[PDB]
């Protein structure tokens, strides 16, 4: 999909 | 005396076609192409 990244 | 050797003078025209082609390309997704980086969060989207 649109993932940014991960915290 | 009716063999005068003949002579013919043909003529054409040109005739009119096109070919075409298309293409097509999101508005943001151009955008990123532009900036110059070296990450800055964004390189799975780049």
């Amino acid at each position: 999909d649109a993932l940014l990244g991960t915290y | 005396p009716a063999d005068q050797p003949v002579h013919n003078y043909m003529i054409k025209r040109l005739d009119r076609r096109s070919l075409n082609a298309a293409f097509s390309i999101a508005v943001e997704a151009l955008g990123l192409i532009s900036g110059e980086n070296l990450h800055i969060s964004s390189a799975m989207r780049l």
